[PDB]
RNA sequence: GAGAUGGGCGAGCGCCGUUCCGAAGGGACGGGCGAUGGCCUCCGUUGCCCUCAGCCGAUCGAAAGGGAGUCGGGUUCAGA
RNA sequence: UGAGGCGGGGGGGCGAGGGCUCUCGCUUCUGGCGCCAAGCGCCCGGCGCCGGGCGCGACCCGCUCCGGGGACAGU
């Protein structure tokens, strides 16, 4: 719909039940958690391990 | 004892790791125009070699010494006009039934009775804004022996008299009682500015680098004194 | 009075503490505006024989101009 | 006794800049504590095609230390420069193609491109399609170093001023032969009133 | 007290409001478009009175600078009636014409007659 | 594209310039205090203090560009 | 450049010979996220309860916002 006619139109006509719903497609949120969860999860790993180095030195 | 839901959180300032916190900018704000000129103008008065007439303003009376000679200044406060008026409605119910003494202000009055020699005691603002007008002042009280100091703040000058601001103040006669107390302010004060006087003619002032310029020659000579002192032993 | 050795000493302009004051002024003046008020005259002296009255009244403005 | 073509152009109003469709000034990263102490990340947004220039340029998305903003930048593509690749900028960035890091850093025939002339303007060097500068040799004290331009002349730059690794993207574009008339009409069209020339 | 923004910015003052001494003018200005001054006469043509029995409104020749908020409050005030709408428009000539159409509770046949025209 | 202010220039009418040599925001949220109005309930209004701000170039520039929302039938000598 | 961390001086960590000689004060694998303080310490107000302040966190001191030129450009 052209964009001054979203005034009219209620909330659930312009977005989609779901995170970032009506503003990112399915498959690229959920590429999005799993990219911000692996992050994390690189990490931990990387932050457990330079733990290591400094009982070692 | 303890809630275990509380936990602290840091933050980690590194380069782009977290955003900066809201630290004090104060060294590098852009001030206005009127603080740059007003501030800069301050600074050339360190780098430039000032000439002795002018810096001779700096090397100013010490904290103490101005107190107590305020203390003395505050009894010949000239009359207020409410008093001026209080003054002659005195002098009237005599008629239909001699002046104390007291201070002197402005280089126009000053400088005439100090040409007179009829001042004991001078005083001189350091601030003045055409310094012009006070440049000759201290070689003219030297040269007709009349002792001169310099006050810092020609405000607190302004405020013995009821004006905003003075630029001299002159002592022609005080009262018999601290007669002794002016004396020894004299001695206290001639003892640096009127036999020093030579001293301060061959005294220029200026001519200091910035903080961060001088640093730096002093670490390549501080580096060069660091491989000569390991050049012979 | 004082204004007699402010005038003989702004007949110095070649001295060691004029040409310090006129470089110092030269140089803050320069950082202004073209054309702006000045509070009070620069010149005391000079702006009496001129017929300045220190009073509610007179004004002074300090203006710039190319020379050339 | 009237004034002859070369001279009308310096007042312009005919002969200016098509500047209509640009896409913007394409500029390096203005220079801060980041870009000075360390490295700051930055990734490739788009990379897109401005009018009258033939290098590509590329969105570059940073993000901004001080406030909680994304700046935006317009690079001069590195040719190897793709999207979502990580640009990173500052003097501890690494040495690989699209890293702007300062000329003193990199080693002797590095082989740079957008460098900048004098330290913090930006870019302003080899920063045409397919050109590029090399490190010719530095020089610790006095902070200058030596670089060659795409026209062969060897210059003295500071050693603080940066530029991007990696030669311009778009190059070989004068291998090409215009051949029509036409062609050229719509070279110039997109740069400025310059084309048909009258001898 | 510190600066968190490196940039300096004129703080807000104080600014009072006017007091004056004086007002400028002696009096106000009286109110030349009153209600005698917007209506100036009705109009009396073949298609006025054909406007009156059919659609059953009232055509003025108004004055040119007055509003349909002006013009609906005037005869609503100089004939006591009750007005549903007025559209105006300005007669080649330059004075402005208004089709004041009356609230069905009033027939503008016999209104028409109280102000003499018909 | 045009064009003020700051600024600059100019004998001068004025001109240049449009973010550039500028203290360029008269707004907002919340809090605190005082005060009022209507069942001074509760809310609105106001002053003061505190807190926050990226705004970024006044203004003009299209009856073909952008721009929410009206259609059917009837009616006049001439308007839909 | 939104003039945002400039110059010194202290603090800690990484090394060879208890301080001196220097690096460092924390981000490189991914088209993710990042603001408007957690924490600690100290004062203060109202009926254990509710609500504020200050300081560390975020070192200290400074005279040019940083650079680059420079008594030459330039006028």
């Amino acid at each position: 719909v052209r964009p001054k006619v979203l005034m009219r139109l209620s909330k659930t006509k312009k977005h989609v039940s779901r995170a970032y719903g009506g503003s990112m497609c399915a498959k690229c949120v959920r590429d999005r958690i799993k990219r911000a969860f692996l992050i994390e999860e690189q990490k931990i790993v990387v932050k457990v391990l330079k733990a290591q180095a400094q009982s070692q030195k | 004892v303890v809630n275990p839901l509380f936990e602290k959180r840091p933050k980690n300032f590194g380069i782009g790791q977290d955003i900066q916190p809201k630290r004090d900018l104060t060294r590098f704000v852009k001030w206005p125009r009127y603080i740059r000129l007003q501030r800069q103008r301050a600074i050339l008065y360190k780098r430039l070699k000032v000439p002795p007439a002018i810096n001779q303003f700096t090397q100013v009376l010490d904290r103490q010494t101005a107190t107590q000679l305020l203390k003395l200044a505050h009894k010949y406060r000239p009359e207020t006009k409410q008093e001026k008026k209080q003054r002659l409605l005195a002098r009237a119910e005599k008629k239909a039934a001699k002046r104390p003494p007291v201070l002197r202000a402005g280089v126009n009055t000053v400088t005439t009775l100090v040409e007179n020699k009829k001042a004991q005691l001078v005083v001189i603002a350091h601030d003045v804004d055409p310094i012009e007008l006070v440049v000759f002042l201290p070689a003219l009280c030297r040269k007709m022996g009349v002792p001169y100091c310099i006050l810092k703040g020609k405000a607190r000058l302004g405020r013995l008299v009821h004006r905003k601001t003075c630029t001299t103040v002159a002592f022609t006669q005080v009262n018999s009682e601290d007669k002794g107390a002016l004396a020894k302010l004299v001695e206290a004060i001639r003892t640096n500015y009127n036999d020093r006087y030579d001293e301060i003619r061959r005294h220029w002032g200026g001519n200091v680098l910035g903080p961060k310029s001088v640093a730096r020659i002093a670490k390549l000579e501080k580096a060069k004194a660091k491989e000569l002192a390991t050049k012979l032993g | 009075g004082a204004y007699k050795y402010i005038q003989e000493l702004w007949r110095k302009k070649q001295s060691d503490v004029m040409r310090f004051l006129l470089r110092v002024r030269c140089w803050q003046y320069r950082q202004l505006s073209a054309l702006h008020r000045a509070p009070r005259p620069t010149r005391p002296d000079k702006a009496r024989r001129l017929g300045y009255k220190a009073k509610q009244g007179y004004v002074i403005y300090r203006i710039r101009v190319r020379r050339g | 006794g009237r004034v002859i073509r070369g001279q009308r152009k310096g007042a312009g109003s005919v002969f200016r800049a098509h500047v209509k469709h640009r896409k913007g000034a394409a500029r390096l990263r203005a220079v801060d504590f980041a870009e000075r102490h360390g490295y700051i990340k930055g990734i490739v947004k788009d990379i897109i095609h401005d009018p009258g220039r033939g290098a590509p340029l590329a969105k570059v998305v940073f993000r901004d230390p001080y406030r909680f903003k994304k700046r935006t930048e317009l690079f001069i593509a590195a040719e190897g420069i793709h999207t979502g690749q990580f640009v990173y900028c500052g003097k501890k960035a690494q040495l690989n193609i699209g890293n702007v890091l300062p000329v003193g850093t990199m080693p002797e025939g590095t082989i740079v491109c957008c460098l900048e002339e004098k330290p913090g303007d930006r870019g302003k060097l080899a920063r045409a399609s397919g050109n590029y500068a090399t490190v010719i040799s530095h020089n610790p004290e006095t902070k200058k170093t030596r670089v060659k331009l795409p026209s062969g002349s060897k210059k003295v730059i500071s050693s603080a001023n940066r530029a991007v690794v990696g030669v311009v993207a778009g190059g070989g574009r004068i291998d090409k032969p215009i051949l029509k008339a036409g062609r050229a009409y719509h070279k110039y069209k997109a740069k400025r009133n310059c084309w048909p020339r009258v001898r | 007290k510190i600066r968190t923004s490196p940039t300096f910015r004129r703080p807000k003052t104080l600014r009072l409001r006017r007091q004056p001494k004086y007002p400028r003018k002696s009096a106000p200005r009286r109110n030349k478009l009153d209600h005698y001054a917007i209506i100036k006469f009705p109009l009396t043509t073949e298609s006025a009175m054909k406007k009156i029995e059919d659609n059953n409104t009232l055509v003025f020749i108004v004055d040119v600078k007055a509003n349909k908020h002006q013009i609906k409050q005037a005869v609503k005030k100089l004939y006591d009636i009750d007005v549903a709408k007025v559209n105006t428009l300005i007669r080649p000539d330059g004075e402005k014409k208004a089709y004041v159409r009356l609230a069905p509770d009033y027939d503008a046949l016999d209104v028409a007659n109280k102000i003499g025209i018909i």
